[PDB]
RNA sequence: CCCGGUGUCUUGGGUG
């Protein structure tokens, strides 16, 4: 019933092998004069309603690096937005999409069009045909 | 009573006749050098710096497939059935690589030569890359351009083809047997005639053709197997047919102790 | 318990040699998420 | 995600004996072995063998499900021969049989060498 | 992308080839030819050198970022 | 959820009353689901995506 | 503090929270992190 | 010192 069985060896040497590529975006929004989003590290004790995952692999500029591995829930943007009338800010960041894991490759930093930082996270990983997967003639 | 006669014979191939056993025999011999004769073959790779346009897993990836010298591989252990602490020198070979692009013209092409062997056991004859000749460069790694850099560090493991592929110490096995279909056990598919419409076996000379009035011998066996075995360099052929029937001995043996324990 | 979120490598066993990172440290079996594989593996301390 | 381990084909578990007989009670004198992380290799072997020996009266094997490396074997033989005796006899004669042919390789080599 | 190191169908190691058949192209000879030369007789293994492309040409024309 | 236990499985759409039979699991590894062969039809199910 | 990468003239340098988003060597403004200081490994499979 | 969750409305392309 049109399924079919592959060589396993064959797909040991790399028969249709494939990257895979995702990427995040996020970047500071105004809420005032003098009233922006800040990238960091939240810190637990400042900042209330914290996701439930890890925040070990930021670096202290709020960005995570190239190089290390994520699995899903991890954050790698951290970002905070502050409450208004210490105790002053909300957990904005940006976790991994549960269902995927991989290494981050490249990390751009720049600014948008109205002047606040901007950053974008690529993440690369491999998928390995299995059972399960399509293809076609 | 089991005879073989080698028809041919070099360094990486070796084409034998095998006779006077049972076609389960030579079959489960195919499938021992295939897939149980252990090789060595790098299982972790340390990337320190890799700038080149290559993904860093992708040449991870062409480096398990480098065949590497396993002539002593029997002395050597499993690396998960080693009494140490983390990994030493009688359970891993250590290889490292570097290349790096001076100037601002032309490409560095990264060839499998390139690899160093750093440590391993004492006096052992493994973790030498496979080389035809000595000007052969070897397999094509990567290519770099200007200020690309590649510094890797590799630990080669001892392993079986059953886990992953890499470790397998021959390519095809070529296998057949009755030439001339003596024995009936295919039936042909055929437009017109039969015999014009099929080619011959490269073997058709090595066995006289079925007599036109012969009568069909319903006792008949198959008893005449002619294989050859091509290696990939990690190991001469005429070990792969030696330790294909030598491990097989090990796992009949280790079932025939296993009997004898359980009463 | 001051051994969560650390890198860590495996001295014996099947994974020998490999570089993960402490998930969870419930008790005895530890969460390893190991850098190779994308999976957290169940673990004993004395590895 | 739910691939399993590949070393787990040969890599026998501390709790699981690498071999199981138990009787088949039904008829006399019938074993079934359950053999742990075999495959095809060792089964075809031993089955192949033990059919033309003349006190054996039944050998079969399954391999019931490719994604797990077992196999079970079932072996009757006739009242005189114990079923599990009969099985260490062929498991010598094929070990005696792949020495022999080990050794006239050998031979052989040199020659052409 | 580059080269395969192995055959996807048998195993036989074709990785170490490659630069040996384009050197075998500018001397005229056509490609049924030059796989014949270098031995590589099983159609699986011919398949993998006569049907490679190699874009890694292509991508290092693009100015290293570092 | 574990061995002999009953669940109803579904392939949409349910045109019918045997588009909802109840099948007894069998946890095995790898990700689909398995299906014996004889049972493609009443689903009008088949394998290709 | 953190190793930063110019994406026109390849300098390296470093910046804290408060400096502007760009290179000191061109005034390029898109810049990229350079690769952390722990070991990767892979399995080669 | 337990508990602990974040989105709504449309457009375009697929899958069966
Ligand atoms: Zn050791
Ligand atoms: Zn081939
Ligand atoms: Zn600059």
């Amino acid at each position: 019933e049109d399924s079919m069985i592959m060589n396993q060896s064959s797909i040991d040497r790399g028969l249709f092998r494939s990257l895979f590529f995702r990427s995040y975006m996020d970047q500071e929004k105004r809420f005032g004069i003098s009233i922006v989003e800040e990238f960091e590290k939240p810190t637990r004790a400042t900042t209330l309603r914290l996701k439930h995952g890890t925040y070990e692999k930021l670096d202290e500029d709020g960005l995570i690096a190239p190089g290390v591995r994520v699995s899903g829930d991890d954050i790698i943007i951290g970002k905070t937005t502050p409450i208004p009338p210490y105790h002053t800010k909300r957990d904005a960041s940006t976790p991994l999409r549960s269902t995927e894991n991989g290494i981050v490759d490249q990390v751009l930093l720049t600014t948008n069009q109205e002047g606040l930082k901007f950053v974008k996270v690529r993440m690369r990983t491999t998928k390995v045909p299995q059972i399960g997967d399509k293809f076609a003639s | 009573e089991p005879k073989v006669n080698i028809i041919n014979a070099q360094d990486d191939e070796v084409e034998l006749m095998l006779s006077d056993v049972n076609l389960s025999l030579a079959n489960s011999l195919r499938r021992t050098m295939l897939a149980e004769v252990p090789t060595l073959a790098i299982d972790l790779v340390e990337i320190k710096m890799n700038t080149s346009v290559l993904a860093d897993e992708f040449i991870s990836h062409r480096l398990g497939l480098i065949p590497l010298v396993s002539e002593d591989v029997e002395e050597m252990k499993y690396s998960r059935d080693c009494t140490c602490e983390d990994y030493c020198d009688e359970c891993s070979v250590v290889l490292e690589l570097s290349a790096r692009h001076e100037g601002e013209e032309g490409t560095t092409d990264v060839y499998s030569s390139s690899l160093i062997k750093v440590s391993g056991p004492g006096n052992l004859n493994v973790g030498e890359p496979v080389r035809r000749d000595d000007y052969d460069q070897g397999i094509l790694l990567c290519k770099l351009r200007n200020h690309q850099e590649l510094n890797i560090r590799c630990i080669a493991k001892k392993g079986i083809a059953k886990e992953h592929a890499k470790w397998s110490p021959c390519s095809a096995i070529a296998f057949e047997y009755d030439p001339h279909n003596k024995l009936k056990h295919t039936d042909f598919w055929f437009e017109v005639d039969a015999k014009k419409e099929w080619p011959d076996s490269k073997y058709a000379t090595w066995e006289e053709p079925p007599k036109p009035g012969e009568v069909f011998d319903y006792k008949a066996k198959p008893n005449r197997f002619y294989m050859t075995v091509e290696t990939t360099g990690s190991l001469k052929a005429n070990q792969v047919f030696s330790r294909g029937i030598k491990t097989l001995q090990e796992k009949l043996a280790n079932v025939l102790f296993e009997l004898e324990n359980s009463r | 318990d001051p051994t969560l979120n650390k890198t860590v490598k495996i001295r014996q066993g099947g994974y020998k040699g490999k570089i993960g990172i402490v998930k969870e440290a419930n008790g005895d079996r530890f969460r390893v998420e190991l850098h190779n594989p994308n999976k957290t593996i169940p673990i004993p301390c004395s590895f | 995600m739910n691939a399993p381990d590949r070393f787990e084909l040969f890599i026998l578990p501390d709790d699981v004996p690498k071999l199981k007989i138990t009787p088949d009670s039904r008829v006399p004198n019938c074993i079934i072995i359950k053999f742990e992380r075999e495959d095809h290799t060792l089964a075809n072997l031993l089955r192949e063998e033990l059919a033309l020996y003349p006190d054996v009266t039944f050998v079969a094997y399954k391999v019931e499900h490719p994604l797990f490396a077992n196999f079970v074997m079932r072996l009757q033989t006739e009242e005189g021969t114990r079923p599990k005796q009969a099985l260490e006899r062929a498991c010598a004669s094929i070990i005696n049989k792949l020495k022999t042919l080990d050794h006239k390789f050998n031979e052989e080599w040199n020659i052409k060498n | 992308m580059i080269i395969p190191v192995r055959c996807f169908s048998c195993g036989k190691v074709v990785g170490d080839k490659w630069d040996a058949y384009l050197r075998l192209l500018e001397e005229g000879k056509q490609e049924g030819d030059a796989l014949d030369e270098l031995k590589l007789k099983r159609y699986c293994c011919r398949r993998m050198v006569l049907t490679h492309v190699d874009l890694i040409e292509k991508f290092l024309r693009y100015n290293p970022l570092e | 959820l574990m061995d002999d236990d009953p669940v109803l499985f579904n392939r949409q759409p349910s045109l019918h009353k045997m588009s909802m039979m109840a099948h007894r699991v069998k946890v095995m590894p790898y990700s689909t689901f398995r299906l014996n062969l004889s049972v493609t039809s009443p689903y009008n199910a088949d394998f290709d995506g | 503090g953190v190793k930063y990468t110019c994406g026109a003239c390849a300098h390296n340098f470093s910046l804290n929270k408060s400096d502007p988003v760009r290179c000191k060597e061109c005034g390029h403004r898109v810049i990229y992190k350079a690769r952390t200081k722990r070991m990767i490994q892979f399995d080669a499979r």
